[PDB]
């Protein structure tokens, strides 16, 4: 159930006297819960344990740092939305243009969050858009939808090397690095219909969440 | 003793760009000012003529042609409309080397004398080199003025010009100081070696005129190796003696610029000195070294970190473009695809949005690097370039200036050492840490038989509380000049009993390796002040 005042995450504190490869304990793991305010929410501008952007009371998205091998640190990108705020309306003839953000990380740098701009456009159930980096205008990803599922989107990369990544990728719509996108239509608390779009996707090379919002 | 005996062995000259700024028409390469190509001049200037009768677009073009062909001396400014020559003559002199100084201007047909009041050994040197005496002048004299002549010229020369036409001439009146005299330097008249200083070119001058701030040598060799300045001369931090009038006059005369900090007649000929200063303002200016216990963001935008796997093996220094400076032993070619570059971050476990990561494309390790003595422990890291980007840019990183001479900083200068090194009791440090250290004049006592002064540099704290530990290798040893510009003086090479007093950290003297880096990265990317 949605609770922006208590959201699950992990607080990872490093081992103060951790030796260099002498022991496998280098950080300590505990369960923590946070209350989110409007806008981006984080603790330390130098060592953030969590980034979360509260677009509206009905939805938030972000990531929390997590580990599985107790020796390497990875980012777990997640999103949540109010169940009653999700819109189940028909959209086969729905037209709009959407703006938002796309956070992701790569396999070689799992702990480094990477920002990207996302542009979305719906015309009569047909979806198209483009993804750009923060500081430069390179085409990173392509939004192309399914004719019988506006709620579902396939995403494929268009560059050999993602920002903050050393892993080589395959380009083209036939690339094996595609992944599916589940889009949730969110109505804002003020009564605007389908005000925000959220969704998360993951490959073994990269994983992230899509944070999207209605412009017109 | 105002003269530094140690520096004199280096026989620095006016062309030594490690000790004096090059002229606008030269370039500093392998520690020597090399003359630019006439093409290389800035296109803004005034047309001039040489004694050979050819016109040149700018004064610096003529100076470069001078630097290749000595016989092509500057004659007059403007177009070569008139054919009037520029000659100097000596009269009323027992020996052809001596006599009253008389100058015939290019635009004036009457030979007439020069005033004695504004007459110095610099103008005498210029006059003698103009007459053909390569070794310049010997002394100066003021004789009585001709009662039949009431007009004379006051002349001002920088001291490096090849002819008086490059000097400035002003209208003057015969005053009580009379007219100027000169005796050109000759081997027979050279002073005894006992009480004489030896110029690089062989000229002998009295010891009292060495390191006096006055350019008494032909090539300035008497004013580049000094412990203190005699009389009114101003002493640079780098041991250069400069006259007082060059202080607070608007151009950098000392290498570190301390001469310009804390600063609040009818023209017979054009001011070629004003042209030279004006030309200096058009050389490209490099923007580096300026910024917009644990540290914070932006305190070290030049701080680079190389990661091997999940551990930061060593630190690094950003230099510009896709180039990073790091100790040679910190990297190996065989692990080419494993290194990662991390920037603009404080915690490696918790990087922020501002943190970006780049791959390594090429690594250059110095050829003469020795793995046993740690000599020449420098490596250059070439960051992987974005294929669709014409130029490698890091939006959130500011490169730090690389020193071009080993004389930028002196012993006991305050410098900053930083890195991710080990804490006390070998505790793991997960945040960028920075400390202050002081440079040491001597270090051979602490490390006899292993310390090399030309290549290795020793610094540390008196109490030893703050010191670079293991893992600080590749870390910066940065210093700030009088202008608050950050220079990367050294990179962490090795340390014995890190954190203990009397065992200072040892850092490779990066300034000694400016030529190697510049030849590997492109000189114009990292060079300032035509160097
Ligand atoms: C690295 O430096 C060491 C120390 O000088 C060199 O080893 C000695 O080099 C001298 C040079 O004349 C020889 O006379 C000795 O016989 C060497 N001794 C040993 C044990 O090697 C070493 O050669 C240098 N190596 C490189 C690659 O520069
Ligand atoms: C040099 O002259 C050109 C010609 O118009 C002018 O555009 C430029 O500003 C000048 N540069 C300097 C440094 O005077
Ligand atoms: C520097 O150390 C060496 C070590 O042998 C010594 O010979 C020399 O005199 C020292 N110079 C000083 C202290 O100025
Ligand atoms: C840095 O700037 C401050 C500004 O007043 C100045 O006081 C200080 O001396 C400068 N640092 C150096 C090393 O000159």
């Amino acid at each position: 159930s949605y609770n922006k005042d208590a959201v699950f995450t992990y607080e990872l504190i490093a081992n103060p006297d951790a030796d260099y490869s002498d022991q496998k304990l280098i950080l300590k793991k505990e369960i923590s819960y946070i209350k989110l305010n409007l806008g981006i929410n984080q603790d330390n501008k130098n060592a953030p344990s969590y980034i979360f952007n509260l677009l509206d009371d009905n939805v938030y998205y972000g990531f929390y740092r997590d580990t599985q091998d107790m020796n390497r640190i990875e980012n777990k990108y997640t999103y949540a939305f109010k169940k009653e705020a999700e819109n189940f309306d028909n959209l086969q003839k729905f037209n709009a243009t959407y703006e938002g953000q796309f956070w992701f990380s790569s396999i070689d740098t799992p702990n480094v969050p990477t920002v990207a701009r996302a542009f979305l456009t719906y015309n009569n159930g047909r979806v198209d858009g483009e993804i750009l980096a923060k500081h430069w205008n390179e085409k990173l990803f392509q939004i192309t939808g399914f004719d019988n599922n506006p709620r579902k989107v396939e995403i494929f990369p268009t560059v050999e090397y993602l920002p903050n990544s050393g892993t080589r990728l395959t380009k083209g719509a036939t690339s094996p690095h595609r992944f599916q996108m589940d889009l949730h239509f969110i109505n804002s608390t003020n009564g605007e219909k389908n005000k925000y779009l959220v969704g998360q996707g993951s490959t073994e090379q990269y994983w992230g969440v899509l944070g999207m919002e209605k412009k017109q | 003793d105002f003269v530094d005996k140690k520096c004199l062995t280096e026989k620095h000259t006016h062309l030594s760009c490690n000790k004096v700024f090059c002229q606008p028409w030269q370039k500093c390469i392998d520690g020597t000012c090399l003359c630019k190509l006439p093409y290389q001049c800035p296109k803004n200037g005034t047309r001039v003529c040489s004694t050979n009768g050819k016109s040149y677009s700018t004064y610096c073009q003529q100076k470069s042609f001078e630097c290749y062909r000595p016989e092509a001396k500057f004659l007059k400014s403007g177009a070569c409309t008139g054919g009037g020559q520029f000659s100097v003559s000596l009269s009323n002199g027992k020996q052809d080397s001596e006599g009253i100084v008389a100058v015939k201007l290019a635009d004036l047909d009457t030979k007439m004398f020069v005033c004695g009041d504004s007459w110095s050994i610099t103008e005498a040197n210029v006059a003698c080199i103009d007459r053909g005496f390569q070794l310049g002048a010997l002394d100066t004299h003021r004789r009585d003025p001709d009662p039949n002549s009431a007009e004379c010229l006051h002349v001002r020369c920088r001291g490096l010009e090849t002819s008086l036409a490059e000097c400035t001439f002003t209208k003057g009146v015969h005053n009580s100081e009379g007219l100027a005299g000169v005796v050109c330097y000759t081997e027979s008249a050279a002073p005894p070696k006992k009480d004489s200083f030896q110029c690089v070119n062989g000229k002998r001058i009295p010891q009292k005129k060495a390191c006096d701030g006055v350019n008494d040598c032909v090539d300035k060799s008497d004013e580049l190796c000094c412990k203190d300045c005699r009389g009114e001369g101003f002493l640079c931090k780098s041991g250069v003696c400069i006259p007082k009038q060059y202080k607070c006059n608007g151009e950098l005369d000392c290498i570190t610029g301390e001469d310009e900090v804390g600063c609040e007649a009818e023209m017979l000929t054009a001011d070629m000195d004003a042209e030279r200063k004006f030309t200096k303002s058009f050389l490209p200016k490099l923007s580096c070294g300026v910024k917009n216990k644990p540290a914070k963001m932006g305190e070290f935008p030049w701080q680079m970190a190389i990661k091997e796997g999940d551990k930061i093996h060593c630190g690094g220094i950003y230099i510009g473009g896709c180039w990073i400076l790091t100790a040679a032993h910190c990297v190996r070619i065989s692990r080419m695809h494993r290194y990662q570059i991390w920037t603009s971050f404080t915690d490696w476990l918790r990087p922020g949005f501002q943190t970006v990561v780049h791959s390594v494309n090429r690594i250059i390790i110095h050829e003469n690097y020795n793995g046993t003595t740690y000599q020449n422990d420098i490596a250059l890291i070439e960051m992987k370039k974005r294929p669709n980007e014409k130029e490698c840019v890091l939006s959130k990183s500011i490169p730090a200036c690389v020193p071009w001479s080993p004389y930028l900083f002196q012993p006991n200068d305050k410098c900053i050492v930083s890195g991710w090194g080990r804490e006390k009791d070998n505790q793991k440090v997960y945040s960028l840490r920075w400390g202050e250290v002081h440079l040491i004049n001597n270090c051979s006592e602490f490390y006899p038989g292993r310390y090399f002064e030309k290549e290795m540099q020793c610094a540390g704290t008196d109490d030893g509380s703050i010191d670079a530990c293991k893992g600080d290798s590749g870390g910066p040893l940065v210093c700030q000049d009088v202008n608050n510009v950050t220079y990367v003086w050294g990179v962490v090479s090795w340390g014995e009993n890190c954190g203990k007093s009397e065992f200072p950290g040892v850092y490779t003297k990066v300034a000694n390796y400016f030529d190697w880096i510049s030849q590997h990265v492109g000189r114009s990317l990292i060079s300032q002040h035509n160097i």
